[PDB]
């Protein structure tokens, strides 16, 4: 499950 | 399993992006911050749904908060700035007589969101808790409970938005409810950043969800983006045009002069016994007009006017209130209540069609206007006062358009339309093929003059025109004619005036004329003694030389604005006044 924090704040 | 991107993105991540954008100086920077949020969304989307099949999930839950003005799925919130003030004062426990409470309350027009923000910031330190999806759930709740007048549930949805969000999220939440984000970047720019085809798509489907879903991949466009059945398209628009240049403006070739009706721009979508109506802003008016020939104020009456071959069609026109007893369309500006009278069956809804965008399985948008008109005639047989083809005629003369404009203003229309016969239908585009012409009125708008005569004609009979005069200044017993003016009962007050005056008309005899009323070459059929008549307020474009009236001049494009029954007959404008006015 991909987690949102790493797509946005990166 | 029915998973969505919005359910993973903190509303905080959305609001920080908005904050960065608003606080950004230049277009480029503003755009950059948006692309960054968007790209994360799209990449996360691919990750979230890699295994998933046939997904309806999109940027929409964000898009609709970023462009709140375009929300169509959700109805009105019904939330006033003052209602928020009160909630915030109670909830934040502010001194009820202090500067903060009062500043929120007495707020007029720094948007409210900012005033609210500066009160919140020292007092509301919590970190936000809600996803974008949850914010949408709560806003849905507010709209739904607004529609139901369930005030308390509305408060409770709000209280979940506020107590669950940070101060900064609340500043943005407030802007999303007011529907004015003040990003300093146009919604055109927003669409452009989202997708090359977003705006074109949005013009033929007034639907962010379809725009987001269908254009979810930036790197694959849509072609033959077009008007489609049951999709609200943005109406084509008319540009203002000065009479002087028209012949040029219509490309020195034949053109149409069509009646300009001041009604409600409405499009009709038809497939069998199923109808949808959209207003110019893309709102659904099917509940009023009728989904099926058994429901509504229009559909049951027009359903059987469609010719035999017609299963599917899309029409553009204006809804008008028609008065059956006088066969007259009623203008919007009246003391009377038009919607109620239409509901009371004193008036009826009439659909005046000037265009057709699809017939059966055939798209017409990219056809010449001339071709579309031919087709229109085949779509339905008109029923006067319910469904009609707006009257048009061919012309090529600047002269012919003044004639048109003169007769238009005479019949109390407010202008005329001029259209290029070869022009195609271009949604939301203003000008291009269609022009509108109105008089050059000069703010002269308060000409108060006496009715001294009348003319019978069309309609119930009722009078088609009035002859009006100005007073000779007495040491008033003598009047001088100035202008004929259209009398058509486009507002009930003109109709009521007619009944008031009926018992006072007297036959006008050219060979034995009255002394109180002095005429030019223009004689009325009947006259009225001045002490029995009424002042009308007349708007005119200019005063021009004329031998048809005793004043030796007349009014260009005159129009009764008000019946000034609040002024005795002797309060008439005088020649002395008129002379002063011409200067
Ligand atoms: N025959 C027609 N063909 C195409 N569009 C029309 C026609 N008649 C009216 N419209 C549209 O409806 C509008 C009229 O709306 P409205 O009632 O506000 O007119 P108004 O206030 O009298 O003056 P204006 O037209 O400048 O708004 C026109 O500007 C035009 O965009």
């Amino acid at each position: 499950v991909p987690q949102w924090e790493v797509f946005f704040k990166r | 399993t029915s998973q969505t991107v919005a359910s993973h993105v903190p509303f905080a991540d959305l609001c920080s992006t908005l904050e960065r954008i608003q606080k950004s100086k230049g277009r480029a920077e503003k755009i950059r911050h948006f692309r960054e949020f968007l790209d994360s969304w799209r990449k996360f989307h691919d990750a979230l749904h890699k295994n998933h099949k046939d997904v309806t999930d999109s940027f929409y839950p964000a898009m609709r908060l970023i462009l709140p003005q375009l929300e169509r799925e959700r109805m009105a919130y019904g939330i006033k700035e003052t209602m928020l003030a009160k909630l915030y004062i109670e909830l934040l426990n502010l001194p009820r007589d202090g500067k903060d409470a009062l500043k929120l309350l007495n707020y007029r027009t720094g948007d409210f969101a900012m005033i609210a923000y500066f009160v919140l910031k020292p007092r509301c330190l919590q970190k936000g808790s809600l996803t974008i999806q949850q914010v949408n759930d709560l806003l849905d709740s507010i709209a739904s409970n607004n529609s139901a007048k369930r005030k308390d549930l509305i408060k409770k949805s709000l209280l979940q938005l506020i107590t669950q969000s940070s101060a900064l999220e609340q500043k943005w939440l407030i802007r999303m409810i007011i529907k004015d984000l003040k990003l300093g970047v146009s919604q055109q720019t927003i669409f452009s950043v989202f997708h090359n085809d977003a705006a074109e798509l949005h013009n033929v489907t007034t639907d962010l969800e379809k725009v987001c879903r269908q254009l979810h991949d930036p790197s694959v466009g849509l072609s033959d983006i077009s008007i489609t059945l049951f999709s609200a398209f943005k109406p084509m628009l008319a540009a203002i045009a000065d009479i002087e240049h028209i012949e040029k403006d219509m490309k020195h070739q034949s053109f149409y002069i069509e009646t300009k009706l001041d009604g409600e721009r409405m499009q009709m979508h038809k497939d069998g016994d199923v109808y949808k109506y959209f207003s110019r802003n893309g709102y659904n008016y099917t509940d009023q007009f009728g989904a099926s020939p058994t429901e509504g104020s229009l559909t049951p009456f027009i359903h059987n006017a469609f010719k035999a071959d017609i299963q599917i069609c899309i029409l553009d026109g204006e809804m008008m209130a028609y008065n059956p007893n006088t066969q007259t369309f009623m203008q919007k500006g009246t003391k009377f209540d038009i919607k109620r009278m239409v509901e009371d069956s004193d008036l009826q809804t009439c659909y005046c069609v000037f265009d057709v965008l699809m017939v059966n399985n055939k798209k017409l948008g990219h056809e010449t206007l001339r071709k579309r008109y031919e087709i229109l005639s085949s779509i339905f047989t008109p029923i006067p006062g319910r469904i009609e083809i707006v009257q048009k005629t061919q012309a090529h003369t600047k002269n012919e358009v003044i004639d048109a404009l003169n007769e238009a203003i005479d019949k109390r229309e407010e202008g005329i339309m001029v259209k290029q016969p070869l022009s195609i239908y271009k949604p939301d585009k203003r000008g291009e093929g269609w022009l509108k012409i109105k008089p050059e009125y000069v703010s002269m708008d308060e000409l108060d003059i006496l009715i001294v005569g009348g003319y019978w004609g069309k309609g119930s009979g009722m009078m088609s025109h009035f002859l009006c005069a100005v007073a000779e200044k007495p040491p008033p017993s003598v009047f001088h004619t100035l202008s004929r003016v259209g009398s058509g009962c486009t507002m009930k007050e003109l109709y009521d005036l007619g009944l008031k005056l009926a018992k006072y008309w007297k036959p006008f005899h050219r060979k034995a004329p009255p002394s109180s009323i002095l005429c030019g070459t223009e004689k009325p059929e009947v006259y009225i003694e001045p002490c029995n008549s009424v002042i009308v307020q007349i708007k005119a474009a200019e005063i021009v030389p004329s031998d048809m009236y005793k004043t030796g001049c007349t009014l260009r494009f005159p129009r009764i604005e008000k019946i000034r029954d609040d002024k005795e007959w002797h309060e008439c404008m005088t020649l002395d006044d008129l002379e002063q006015l011409r200067g």
